[PDB]
Formats: structure tokens, sequence, C-alpha cells
């Protein structure tokens, strides 16, 4: 694909997301979603192969179904209220349709399978863009319409997302599938805290985006897509493996790393609303995410797996391309716990 | 689901054990039907008869668990003359776990289910007594 | 507390900028200097604690633990420099950095004035420990040991975080002074029962309580020498310190919820002593001895009397020193023969005399031999338990008998008898090892001379 | 030793008093903030939780084709 | 065999090259100075100076002050017929019991 | 959204004009020092990843890292302080405006308050 | 989430189409123009909670 | 040592929980990647959300 | 030479300067808590003619 075409497709995806985030009209929000999907599909299919084609097909089908449900919700809300402005929806059925459509777009359980399937199908850069941006937009819409979200349905989907992400990531060995299940679990956390504090939702979104960017940039640097492929990186550049081990510890929520701040603030906020069973279950379920993070860390950094013979030539050569802002992502994803009270600025 | 749950709540704890058993069996049957529907959707059977058999097994197991739980809890509370006691719910939960173990024909599964379901039912009774809420309504 | 915290954060750049052959010298010298500086905290008041600022404060309970940590760091440095001779300079610096971070987190944990900050730091102590274990352990079981340790501690501690945030929402503050002056009785209800369970279970897992201890043999046996030294000396005392601090607001529910934990602690103390009687591994024997001693500390804290708290503090300090010394001795014998089997190497009394003397003194302090602070703490706990009930004397007597039996069994098996004929690589004991043993043992006898310094605020 | 390394008990006593005052005020402020948040979310008569309503500047008041609006 | 793996090296003895070795390092000079700094600082400085510092720590726990106060109170109370130990910590006049 | 939709809130304004009435953070703020420390760590990680001498190479790059982090940290601290001050101001105004909901209570001493005593034995 | 670029810049991108009481071509009135105007004027500037109540 | 410490105290907390997590993980991840199957699951979820939640 | 020795033994000042800085920061933290200095009921007293504060 031509570089100009690639950059204009990326700019069109970002334009669609910005249209969603700045529009006050439901029709314009739907237009933004449609533009985002339309420009996103070729980005997934950039590196042509059967896996990329299948991932793009599944993602397109899921997003088209979600967009149809979202438009139906918009029309139903218009019927009972005659309003197009994005505010508290005036019909419970329209709200249920909108919530299910946005959950399907975000990949929340039980609409999750496409997330690991597409993430394994597509390359590392495509997966990074997918996770980050395509979680950024629907969560913006949900934060806008939070005051009419049904707490029971939202919390049920969030808990299902957390459990399913933990179990799937526990079973998987492929790095992209592990990242997808981690994304599912973090989406569960954020949507669980959504009906109480959209500021906490945004804080968790920022921390998750930073950690995911750092992890995907490290994976791109190591050029590893499986566990065994990552197990050879210690013999070529052990710094990358150490930084990735620290990032993995952060993603599990271990103090005093950055990953503990979202869980801590979400638990506090949800406890303020006289909810204890849900925060306790959400905290206890994250141990599965921590377990498969630790299993990945054992293979890559804390131990030394066998290597091969051409790794000598790999030693002789040097990494040419540079991914700027990677050190900043590594710092911000591990060492921003003391700066927690900035969430008021985020407010 | 809301209708069945509020019916079960409306029926008093220590009285009308037949009604309690019927309500619990209905709740279990609904749960088993939903589980069987999801199972058939995600992991399709090789034949229509196999699908019907799987649905029947799942629904009957869930209904048996519910009926045993309701009967055991109501009878225990009635004979002990101690309503609002989590011990009755623990006994009912362990009875349901033993029913699940008998259905699956596994002593270890039965013991683990007894322990976990007894703890869960005791926690549910404690929450009903103390006003604990799972899906807490937003405030503050 | 900054006059102690900042020197460690300066030890980090010193370690990372020192020359390759001077890292151990610099770290040891400046760790000893920091310990000498931290000795000033022992000058405690008779009425209230030392409130340095809004964030850090020191008490008659926090001071001895801080001094123990600062004194334990150089001993860990000596053992590590013993067993890490072939590592690269960068990995040596990383190991020293892990030890420094662990000491810094422990200091901030013991000096934290708020419960949530205490929780954050005492959870932060897991990461350096896990890295040390799973990276510089020798055996294949270090990975499983690290997993067990991490998940036991975290499954204990997450409900503690929920309980702490709930307490903050309900009362308005988690500051220890506020929760002590504004403490209110805890009514008998399921909600209060489960709050009590969350807090106490977190700290019991950290203790560890009997039935929640498997991670302790797993981690202590499979960790390196420095990791084993810090796990038993200080990291086990986080549970006791937390329980002493947290039980302010849990009354009078503690009078009724302590029965299962007291029964578990007493019977498991007996069971772990009996296990020590029939252990084929020396590190496992020392780990189960640690389990028994911490079970006794649990009993003291649960019965919760002014005489029990003093004995609990004294026993914590004495057990820390004794366990560190025993682990060091076992590590020296392991470095001799590259195996942890207790009956593999015998006749060490006639092969290494002064090391046999160190073994004898360590074993004598392990059992409660008066007037050692081990005996002081154990006797105070036994008397408080006797006041609590008059069959606790039966249980404590059985435990003391089995403790003496297994201590002297370890001593006789390792030292007495005839040497193994085919083991001919037992070189004379090093000056470094002998100095390590002397630095382990002499402070114990000096604390025996001056006992009121480790009896806690209740003195 | 007391002359060189330590200060009088008055310093610790009064520092403790100041620390206690600060922490008590913070606790009272936290509880008051929780009460204010609960009231504001329940009523919607304060600056917080002011969900957007439709601006009335968009309404066109010019005469229409039909006299009855 | 399944790998190109180094054989396990023989254990190294420090006494082989340096008969008078303290066990700190391979280099004799660095080993000697490590021993010197450890022994001097640890034993002399920490043990002796910290132990005498703890021995001569000022009486901030007010043990002697409490003994003197108790002596004065006992003298005053026994010289006037008052009980040596009061029966109440606080004043019943200042305590207002509910009815 | 608690403070979103507050009356008189200008959209997309990082710091409104009313924030100028608050004390600006000191240049030696410990939070600013921690931001500079984060910038220094970012520079060190940059050197380590690019396989340069960690402490020596790229002094200009490390300086720019530290300066950018300090700049953004200063403005972030200003916004955080403004938001917390606004929250406290609104809370106090609401407490003033709702005396019925926030009434003064009679203060009784511990000599008058009856508290049950639980013996420890 | 909602970066109000239109209100910050004084633009008008979809507020014209948001409601049926706004400026319509040839001043064609809506079916419920008066009712919508009354509801909007009642609910203006009091917040969603008070507007619903 | 054997019956309690090495067998049953291992069976209750760490081994049973790990076995349950492994079984559930296998159950969740044992998917053939068939869009027909999980879209039928989507339909069931939509109907359940419409009916059960009110 | 001195330049070679100092280039190797300059790290030994880090812990001492950290201790000095920590003591200074302790003094600074103490100087912010003078809200009840010479105002506690137990230790309240009149100032001497040639002193400004009771403690620093
Ligand atoms: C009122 C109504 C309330 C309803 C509440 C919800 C209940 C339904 C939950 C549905 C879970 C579906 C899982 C499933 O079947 O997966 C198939 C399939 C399992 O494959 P399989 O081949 O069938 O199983 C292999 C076994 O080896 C096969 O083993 P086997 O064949 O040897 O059989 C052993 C096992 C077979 O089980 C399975 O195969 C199912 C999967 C394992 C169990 C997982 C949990 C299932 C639900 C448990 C009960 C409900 C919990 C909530 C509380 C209810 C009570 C208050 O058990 C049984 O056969 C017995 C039936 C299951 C237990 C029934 C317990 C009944 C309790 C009755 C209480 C009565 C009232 C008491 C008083 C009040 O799963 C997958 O392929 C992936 C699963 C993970 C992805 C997510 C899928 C579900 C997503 C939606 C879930 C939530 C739906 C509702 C919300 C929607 C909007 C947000
Ligand atoms: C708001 C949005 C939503 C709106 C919803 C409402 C819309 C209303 C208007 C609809 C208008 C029509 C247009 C839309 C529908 C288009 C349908 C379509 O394209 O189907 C293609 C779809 C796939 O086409 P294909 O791949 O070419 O055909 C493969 C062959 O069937 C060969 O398949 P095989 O060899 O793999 O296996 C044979 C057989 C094996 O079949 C099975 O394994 C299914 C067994 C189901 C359970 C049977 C009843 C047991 C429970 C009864 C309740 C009382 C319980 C009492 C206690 C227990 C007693 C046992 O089928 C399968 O395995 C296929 C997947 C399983 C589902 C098949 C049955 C679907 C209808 C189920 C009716 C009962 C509902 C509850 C079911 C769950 C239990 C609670 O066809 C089917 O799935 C079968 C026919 C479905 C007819 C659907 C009629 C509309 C339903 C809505
Ligand atoms: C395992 C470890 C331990 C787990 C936690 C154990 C304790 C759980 C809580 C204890 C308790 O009191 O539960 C019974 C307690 C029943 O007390 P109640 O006085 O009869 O409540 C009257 C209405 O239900 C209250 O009115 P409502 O409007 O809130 O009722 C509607 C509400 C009703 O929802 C419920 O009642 C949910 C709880 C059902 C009983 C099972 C206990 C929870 C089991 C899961 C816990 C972990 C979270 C997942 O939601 C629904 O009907 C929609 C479906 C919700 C269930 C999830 C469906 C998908 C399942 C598969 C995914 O649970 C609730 O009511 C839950 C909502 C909070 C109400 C506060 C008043
Ligand atoms: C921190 C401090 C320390 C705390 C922790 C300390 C350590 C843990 C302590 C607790 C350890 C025991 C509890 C957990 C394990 C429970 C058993 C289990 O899961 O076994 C799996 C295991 C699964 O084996 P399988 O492969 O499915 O079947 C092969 C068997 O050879 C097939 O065997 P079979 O067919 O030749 O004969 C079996 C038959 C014959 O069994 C007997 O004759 C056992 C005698 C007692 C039966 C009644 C048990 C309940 C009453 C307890 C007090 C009995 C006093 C006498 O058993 C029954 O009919 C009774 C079924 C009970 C179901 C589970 C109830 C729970 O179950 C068995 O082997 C059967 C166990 C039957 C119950 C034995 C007694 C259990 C302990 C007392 C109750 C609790
Ligand atoms: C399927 C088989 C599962 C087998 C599991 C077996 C687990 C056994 C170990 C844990 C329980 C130990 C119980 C000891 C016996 C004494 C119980 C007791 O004192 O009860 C009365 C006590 C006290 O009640 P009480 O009877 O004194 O009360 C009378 C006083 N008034 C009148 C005021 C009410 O009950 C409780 O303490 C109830 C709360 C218990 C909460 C759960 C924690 C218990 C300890 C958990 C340890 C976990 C690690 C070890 C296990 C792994
Ligand atoms: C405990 C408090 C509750 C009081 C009692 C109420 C619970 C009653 C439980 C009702 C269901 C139990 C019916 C027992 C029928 C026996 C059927 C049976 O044999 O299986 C039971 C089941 C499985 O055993 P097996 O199938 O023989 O193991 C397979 C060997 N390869 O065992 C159990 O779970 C115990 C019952
Ligand atoms: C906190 C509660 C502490 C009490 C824990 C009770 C657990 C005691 C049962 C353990 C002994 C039974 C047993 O050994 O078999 C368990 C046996 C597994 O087979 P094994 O091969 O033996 O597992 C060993 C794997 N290496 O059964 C199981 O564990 C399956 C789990 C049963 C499902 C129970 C689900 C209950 C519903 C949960 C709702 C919440
Ligand atoms: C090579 C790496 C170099 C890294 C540091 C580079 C920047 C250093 C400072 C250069 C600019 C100096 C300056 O203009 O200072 C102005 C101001 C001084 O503050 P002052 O006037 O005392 O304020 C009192 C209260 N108003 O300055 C300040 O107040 C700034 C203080 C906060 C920001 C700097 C924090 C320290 C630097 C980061 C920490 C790590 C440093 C490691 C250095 C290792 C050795 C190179």
């Amino acid at each position: 694909m031509n570089p100009i075409i690639y950059t204009t497709l990326i700019m069109t995806v970002m334009s669609g997301t910005m249209l969603v985030m700045i529009s006050s009209h439901w029709l314009l929000i739907w237009i933004g979603f449609e533009m985002n999907l339309l420009a996103m599909i070729p980005v997934l299919m950039k590196n042509f192969n059967p896996r990329a084609t299948e991932a793009a097909t599944k993602y397109f089908l899921t997003q088209a179904t979600a967009s149809m449900m979202l438009m139906m919700a918009i029309i139903i809300n218009l019927l009972y209220s005659g309003q197009w402005t994005i505010t508290k929806m005036f019909n419970p059925v329209a709200m249920t349709m909108m919530t299910m459509a946005l959950a399907m777009k975000l990949g929340l359980s039980p609409f999750h399978f496409w997330v690991p399937e597409v993430t394994q199908g597509i390359s590392l850069q495509a997966g990074l863009l997918l996770l980050t941006w395509q979680k950024l937009a629907p969560l913006s819409v949900l934060c806008q319409i939070s005051q009419s979200i049904n707490p029971n349905l939202m919390l049920t989907m969030a808990m299902l997302s957390i459990l399913i992400g933990g179990w799937g990531g526990l079973n998987q060995t492929q790095l992209r599938k592990i990242m997808a299940y981690s994304s599912i679990a973090h989406m569960g956390w954020m949507t669980a805290v959504l009906p109480y504090n959209t500021t906490m939702t945004i804080l968790n979104l920022l921390i998750y985006i930073t950690m995911t960017l750092a992890m995907f940039m490290l994976l791109i640097h190591s050029s590893a897509t499986t566990t065994l492929s990552l197990s050879h990186t210690w013999n070529k550049m052990p710094v990358i493996t150490s930084l990735m081990m620290v990032t993995l510890l952060s993603m599990g929520g271990l103090p005093p790393l950055s990953g503990f701040m979202p869980k801590w603030m979400i638990i506090q906020e949800m406890t303020k609303n006289e909810s204890i069973i849900m925060p306790t279950l959400m905290a206890m379920t994250a141990l599965l995410n921590l377990y498969f993070y630790m299993r990945l860390a054992y293979s890559s950094s804390l131990t030394m797996f066998p290597s091969t013979n051409n790794m000598k030539m790999k030693w002789q050569f040097e990494h040419t391309k540079q991914m700027k802002l990677l050190p900043t992502m590594i710092v911000l994803s591990t060492l921003v716990l003391p700066m927690t009270p900035a969430l008021s600025s985020l407010n | 689901a809301k209708t069945l749950l509020h019916k079960y709540s409306d029926i008093p704890e220590g009285t009308e054990c037949h009604r309690k058993a019927y309500a619990s069996t209905s709740i279990g049957g609904a749960t088993g039907l939903i589980v069987s529907a999801y199972s058939i959707a995600l992991k399709p059977p090789a034949s229509f008869l196999e699908g019907v058999a799987r649905t029947g097994r799942y629904t009957f197991t869930s209904a048996a668990i519910g009926a045993i739980f309701g009967l055991t809890s109501c009878i225990s509370a009635q004979v002990r003359e101690k309503p609002d006691d989590p011990l009755n719910y623990f006994i009912g939960g362990c009875a349901g776990g033993l029913t699940l173990g008998a259905r699956t024909r596994s002593y270890g599964i039965g013991a683990a289910a007894c322990a976990y379901m007894g703890l869960t039912a005791a926690l549910v009774k404690m929450g009903q007594l103390e006003g604990w809420q799972v899906f807490a309504e937003p405030k503050v | 507390m900054l006059k102690i915290i900042i020197p460690t954060t300066m030890l980090l750049p010193m370690t990372w900028m020192s020359k390759h052959n001077m890292i151990w010298i610099n770290a040891t010298v400046h760790s000893l200097l920091i310990s000498l500086i931290s000795l000033s905290l022992l000058n405690q008041l008779g009425e209230n604690s030392l409130n340095f600022s809004l964030t850090f404060f020191s008490d008659s309970l926090s001071a001895p633990l801080l001094v123990l940590t600062t004194w334990l760091l150089p001993l860990m440095l000596m053992a590590s420099q013993s067993h890490l001779s072939k590592e690269t300079t960068t990995r040596k610096k990383l190991y020293i950095t892990m030890l420094i971070l662990l000491q810094l987190f422990l200091i901030m944990t013991f000096t934290a004035t708020e419960l949530i900050l205490f929780y954050i730091l005492f959870e932060a102590t897991l990461v350096p420990t896990l890295i040390i274990i799973t990276r510089w352990g020798n055996q294949t079981e270090r990975l499983n040991a690290g997993l067990y340790f991490l998940f036991y501690t975290l499954a204990g501690s997450l409900p503690l975080l929920v309980a702490l945030v709930y307490i903050q929402n309900t009362t308005g503050s988690l500051n220890f002074l506020i929760i002590h002056y504004w403490s209110h009785p805890l009514s008998n209800s399921w909600s209060n029962i489960f709050m009590w369970l969350a807090c106490i279970m977190a700290f019991m897992v950290k203790m560890p309580l009997y039935g929640l201890h498997l991670w302790l043999p797993k981690a202590h046996v499979e960790a390196p020498i420095a990791g084993s030294m810090v796990l038993a000396a200080v990291l086990l005392k986080l549970g006791g310190y937390g329980m002493m601090r947290i039980t302010t607001i849990l009354n009078p529910l503690t009078n009724y919820m302590a029965y299962p934990f007291l029964m578990l602690s007493m019977w498991g103390m007996i069971m772990t002593s009996s296990i020590c009687l029939r252990q084929t591994d020396l590190k496992s024997l020392i780990a189960y001895s640690s389990v028994s001693h911490m079970a006794l500390v649990i009993v003291a804290i649960m019965i919760q009397t002014p005489w029990s708290f003093m004995g609990a503090t004294a026993l914590m300090i004495a057990h820390g020193l004794t366990s560190s010394m025993l682990f060091c001795l076992a590590n020296t014998n392991y470095e001799r023969v590259h195996s942890r089997t207790m009956i593999l190497a015998r006749g060490l009394q006639t092969l290494l005399p002064l090391m046999a003397t160190w073994w004898l003194v360590a074993s004598l302090t392990n059992l409660a031999l008066p007037p050692s602070i081990n005996l002081i703490g154990e006797l105070f706990i036994i008397t408080a338990s006797f006041s609590w009930s008059n069959i606790t004397i039966i249980l404590m007597g059985m435990n003391m008998m089995i403790t003496a039996l297994y201590s002297l069994y370890m001593l006789i098996t390792t030292q007495r008898g005839k040497y193994t004929h085919h083991i001919n690589n037992i070189k004379p004991s090093f000056t470094r090892e002998n100095a390590l043993m002397a630095l382990h043992i002499l402070p114990l006898l000096l604390l025996t001379l001056n006992p009121k310094m480790i009896l806690g605020p209740l003195y | 030793i007391a002359r060189t390394f330590y200060d009088g008990p008055e310093k610790n006593y009064e520092k403790t008093m100041a620390i206690l005052q600060i922490e008590a005020e913070k606790a009272e402020l936290r509880l008051k903030e929780l009460e204010v948040r609960r009231l504001m979310r329940a009523r919607g008569d304060g600056p917080w939780y002011q969900y957007p309503t439709i601006d009335k500047a968009l309404i066109d008041h010019s005469p229409k084709t039909t006299p009855d609006n | 065999i399944r790998l190109q793996e180094d054989p396990d090296p023989e254990d190294e003895n420090l006494y082989e090259k340096n008969p008078d070795s303290h066990g700190y390092d391979k280099d004799p000079i660095v080993d000697l100075w490590n021993m010197r700094v450890v022994f001097f600082f640890g034993f002399s400085i920490v043990l002796v100076l910290g132990s005498t510092f703890v021995a001569y720590l000022p009486d901030y726990r007010m043990q002697e002050w409490a003994r003197r106060e108790a002596e004065r109170l006992v003298k005053y109370r026994e010289a006037n017929g008052l009980p040596l130990m009061e029966s109440n910590c606080f004043d019943p006049n200042k305590i207002q019991l509910p009815e | 959204t608690m403070m979103s939709g507050r009356p008189g809130r200008v959209p997309l304004q990082f710091l409104p004009n009313e924030a100028r009435s608050l004390p600006p953070p000191k240049l030696t703020d410990p939070r600013l020092v921690y931001m500079g420390f984060l910038g220094y760590c970012s520079g060190l990680i940059d050197n380590a990843i690019r396989r340069r001498p960690v402490v020596s190479a790229g002094l200009h790059r490390q300086l720019l890292y530290v300066t950018s982090f300090v700049f953004f940290g200063y403005y972030l601290l200003k916004r955080q302080d403004y938001m917390y001050a606004l929250r406290d101001h609104d809370m106090f105004a609401y407490v003033k405006s709702h005396p019925e909901d926030f009434p003064e209570k009679d203060k009784k001493t511990y000599g008058e308050i009856l508290e049950e005593f639980h013996p420890v034995r | 989430p909602f970066f109000d670029v239109q209100k910050r810049l004084g633009l008008d991108l979809d507020r014209w189409m948001t409601i049926q009481s706004a400026e319509q071509p040839h001043k064609i009135p809506g079916r419920c123009h008066a009712f919508e105007k009354e509801w909007i004027e009642c609910a203006h500037g009091i917040g969603g909670i008070r507007a619903e109540k | 040592s054997s019956l309690l410490d090495l067998i049953w105290l291992e069976t209750i907390l760490p081994k049973t929980t790990s076995f349950i997590q492994m079984k559930m993980s296998i159950m969740v991840s044992n998917q053939k990647g068939l869009i027909k199957l999980y879209f039928l699951s989507f339909l069931i979820t939509i109907m359940i959300s419409m009916t059960l939640f009110n | 030479n001195v330049l070679q020795i100092v280039r190797d033994h300059w790290v030994h000042i880090l812990v001492p300067v950290g201790f000095v800085f920590g003591c200074y920061l302790d003094r600074r933290s103490d100087e912010k808590l003078t809200a009840f200095r010479n105002k506690s009921l137990l230790f309240k007293r009149e100032l001497r003619p040639n002193e400004e504060v009771t403690w620093k």
C-alpha cells in the first residue's frame, strides 16, 4: 500500500473518532463510527494474507452489526422523544439497544470472541491501533450517555468481560491473543467503574492505553509474536526483556507501579457507592491476569531459554528503525503512582 | 428472572416448603435452560436428538439442584424454628452441591460443590439479612 | 525519617556508579553507616510516639524493626558477595539494587503513619523479593515457589485493600493516630465479622498462619541466601506489626473471632515442631521452625494483653536474628557440598571447630535458653496465655519440648558423629563467614543485656 | 547525648498536636464532601451533576407558515 | 545430546591462589581491604559505639521521673492519712451518669 | 460526571482566567522534582534502548527530556490545584446554602456520653 | 469524551438539526413546535435532574 | 508432614483453585473460531438482555 | 594521582550528603508544624527576654 494512502487512511480513522468525540448529533456520531470502520478495514488488511483477510471480515461483520443496532436505538429514541442531541436517552429499550451495540463495538463479554480472533489475525501495529483507538471512541460515547446506563446490565457485562479475559489469557500462548484478553479484562474494569465515575473510567483508559502502547512497541522492537520467539530476546538485547518484565508487573496491578492506580481508584470509588462484593470479586479475579503476565515474564526475562546459532549474526547487526516515545511510555506506565492526584486535573 | 426471584422472596422462609421448592425449581430450570442454550450455540451438537438430550440433562440437573436447595433450606428452617439463620442456607447449598455431584457421578466434584455452594448460599442469606447489594445503585 | 530514607536512595547511585571491584565494599560500609544512624530511633518516649511529620512516625514497636532491617542489610550483602562471585558486574549491581529497594520499602512500611500507605509499601515489598527469588534461586522450584508466595500474599491482601478503603469512607481517615483516638466499638454483625476477617486474614497469610504457610517452605527453601535471610528476619514480621496496628479498631469483636485462629496457631505450632523432628532438608527444618515461632506470635497477638504484646515484640526480634543466623550457617554448609540434605555432611564438629561453636550458639538461642530474648519473649507469651487459660500451658510445654528436641537433633546430625568419608572439599571456614556469624550473634547477647529496648510500647 | 542529638519533649508534643488537628480537619472535610456529593447527585440543585439540557437559544420565534405554530 | 551446552565448571577455591584469603574477593588487595572495612566499621563502630550509645541513652521513658513522682505522692498521702492509691481515676462529680 | 457541566465552564480550556487567583506551585515543588526525575529516567531509558552509554551519551537529549517533563508537570499541577480548590469552594458554598441538611449538633463531653466497656480477658 | 469544539469556536455544525423548533426552511413549523418550545424553555439551564423532576 | 502438610493443605486451597481456573480457562478458550456459532451466541445474548433486564 | 583517586572515590560522599540533606528536610518539615508552638496547655510558658521561639 502506498504510504500516502496509508497515512490518509490513518487520518480518516482519526477523523472519524474525532467526529464521534466532538459531535452533538446522533446522526453525526453514527457517521463518525461508519467512517472509522470504513477507513479501519484496509488498515487491518494492509499486509495481505488469508489470516488478515479473515480478521478484517470478522471485524467488519461485528462492527456492521453493532452499527445497525446503534442506528436502531437512535431511531427508537427519536420515536419516543423527537430528539437528536446526545443526552440521557428517553427510552429504556433504546438505551438497552445502544448499550449492547457499544458493548459489541468495545468487545465486552459476551461479545468478545472477535477481539482475540482479529488481534491474532492482524499484525502488531494493526493490533496496537485497533485496541487503542477502537476502545477510545465507544467509551467516549458511553461516558457521554452514562447517566442513563442500566447499572445491572453494565456491571454484568463488565464482570463477564473480566472473567472471560482472565481465563482466555490464562490459556493462550500467543502474544497477540494474550494482549487481546488483557484488553478484554481492562475494558471490563473500565465499564464496571463507568456508571459511577466517568473520570475514573477515563483515568483507567489513559493508564491502559499507555501500558498497551509500551507493550506493543516492545513486541515490535523484539519482532516476536509467540512466547518462544520472545524467549530468544534475552540473548540479543536483554534491556528490552527487563523493561517488558517491569511493564508486565505493572499491568498486573502490583504496587508501587502505575497499574495499581486504576484498580485502587476504581475500588475506592465503587466502595463509596456501598458496593463491596463487586470490587472484591473484581480485585480477586485480576490474579488470573497477573498469573499469565508472570508466566510470560518467566519465559522472557527472569529465566534464560535456549538460543540458536544465527543469533551471533543478529548480535553483529544493529536495530535501525526507532519507535519514538517508547521510553516515555515505559516511564509513564511504571512510575506515575506518586502523581495520582492529577486525576482532578483529568476531571 | 425478576418475577421468579421476587416470588421466591415473597414466599416466607419457614413456611410453605412446597411453594419454596417449586419456586427454587423454577429458578433452577430457567438457569439450566439458559446454560443449555448457550452450550448448544457455542458447541453445536452432532444431532437434534443429541441437542435435546443435552438440554434435558442440563435443565434436569439445574432443576434438581434448585429443588433440593429449596426443600432442604425450608425444611431445616421449619424444624429448627430458626428463620433468618444462614446455617439453613448453608445446609441447602451443600445439599445442592451433593445433588450436582450425584448428577455428574463424582465424589470430588460433589464435595467441592457442597463446600462452595454452601458458602455462597450462606453469604446470600447474610446479604439478605444485612442489606448487602451486588449491583449497588449509584450515589455519592 | 528522611535522614534514614535519603541515604538509601543515595546508596542506589553509589552502587550503580561504583567500580566493578568496589561495589561490595562501598555497599557494606555505607549500609553499616546507615544502621549506625538508624540506631538513634531507639530513644523512645514514655507517653506517645515520635511523630516526625504528617507522613512518617516512629514508635517503640517500629524502632527495633527498623534497626533490625538496617543491620540485616550488610549481612545480606556479605552472603550475596559470597555466592555471586561469577556474576557479571551489571547483575551484581542489579542484585544490590534489589536489596536496597527492599530495605527502603521496609523502612517506609515500618514508618508509614497511614494504613493505606502502609498497605501500598508492604505490598511493594513483594516485587524485589519475587525478582530475587525467581531470578537468583538455584533450583528449578524457584518459579513455583515465587508463584505460591506471590499469590498467597495477594489473595490475602486484596480484601485488606477493600476493607481499608471502606473504613476510610465510613470514618473519614486512615491515619493511625486518628483511628486510635477516635476508635469506636465494633458491633457483632456479619458486616463487621467480614471486615475483621479481611484485615486479620491478610495479616495471617503474611504471618503465616498454620494452614496458610506452604508458601513459606516453598520460598525459603528455594530462595537465595539473601532472600532467605530477609524473608524470615523482617518480611515475616510485617504480619505481626500489621496485626498490632490494625487490632485497635477491631474490638470487642476480637474477643470472639480469635478462637479459630488461636486453635489453628497452637495446634499448628505443635504440628510444625513435629514436622521439624522428621525433616530430611535443613532449610525446610529452619522454615518450619520459623512457622512455629510465628504461630506463637499469632497466639500472643490474638489473646491481646499488654504482657502478650511485649513478648510478641521480643520474640519477633529474637526469631529474626536467630533465623538469619541459622540460614547463614545452612548456606555455608551448602556452599561446601552443593546439597541441602542434612545427613549428607556430618562430622563438621571435627572438620570445622569454630563453625561448630557458631552452630551450638545458634541452636541454643533457637530453643528458649535463658536469659536470651528468645526466652524472654516466649516466657511472656506463655504467661499471658496461661492467664488466658490454663491448658495453654500444656500446649506451650509440648511445643518447648519438641523445639529443644529438633534443635538439638539438627545440631547433633550436622555436627556430631563421624565425617563423611568421600566428602573432601570442606575447606577451612572463611574470615567472612566467621565475621558474619559473629555479627549475627553478638547483638542478640547485647539485647539480652538490655531487654527493655525490644519490649514494645507496652513496656 | 540529649544536648547533641535530641530536642526537648515540647517539640514532639506540639508537633503531635498540630498533626492531630490537621488530620481531624481532613477527616471532617472528607465526610462533609461525601455528604455534599450524595445530596448533589440526589437533587441536582448544585454546581455538580448538572447534566446538559437543550439550549433555548436554538428556538426560532419568527412567525411560521401556520398561525398556530 | 540435544544442545551445545557448556560443561558444569569445577568449583573454585580461593585458598588455591591466595593462601591467606578472607573469602571476600579474588584480588588479594581488594579482599584484604574488604575484610578491614567490614571488621572495623561493623565490629568497632557499630557494635561498640551503638551499644554504648544505647546504654547511655537519656531517660526519655521517664522511669526515674515516674519513680520520683510516686515517692513524692506516697510521702504526701501517707503523711496525711489519705489512701496511697485512689479508688477512682476520674471525678464522680465531673462524671454525669444517666438516669 | 461530577464537575463536568459546571455553570460558566468554557469548553477545551485547560486553565480558566479564575485560576489566576490561586497560589502558583513553587518551582521547587516536590511534585515538580518528581516530574524532573521521570524525565531523567526517560532519558536514561532512551540511552539504554538505543545502546548508548547510559549516563554519558546525549546530555542535550536528557536536558530536553527533563525540561519538557518539568514544563508539563508545572502546568498539570496548576490545573490539579485549581480543580481541587474549585471542588472545595463548591462544597463550602453548598454547605452554606443548605443549613437544614448540614445542621450544628450539640457537643457533649465524655463525662456525659455513656460508652459500654468491654473487658479484655 | 465530549470536546465541545462547536461551542468553543462558536460554530454551528449540527445544532441546527438537533431539534425541530429551530430555524426550518421557509419557516415550516413542526408538528409539536409549541410543545417542544415549552419543554425546552422549562428545562433550559436547570440541569437534567431538575428538568426531569 | 505427608498427609496434612504435603497432601490435604495442598489439595484445599492451592491445587483445587488452580484446577478450577485451568478447567474454566480451557472451557473459555476452546473455541473453533466459527462466526456462525458465536453470532448465534450474540443473538441469545441480545434476547436475554431484552427480556431478563427490565 | 589525586585526579585518578578522586575519579574512583567520589561516590563515597553520596550517602553522607544524602544524610545531611535528609536532616535538612527533617528540619524543614518540622518548621511547617509550628501551629501549637508554646500554646499547648501542658508546656505553655512565658518567653525569655532574649528568645523568639520555644523550639525550632
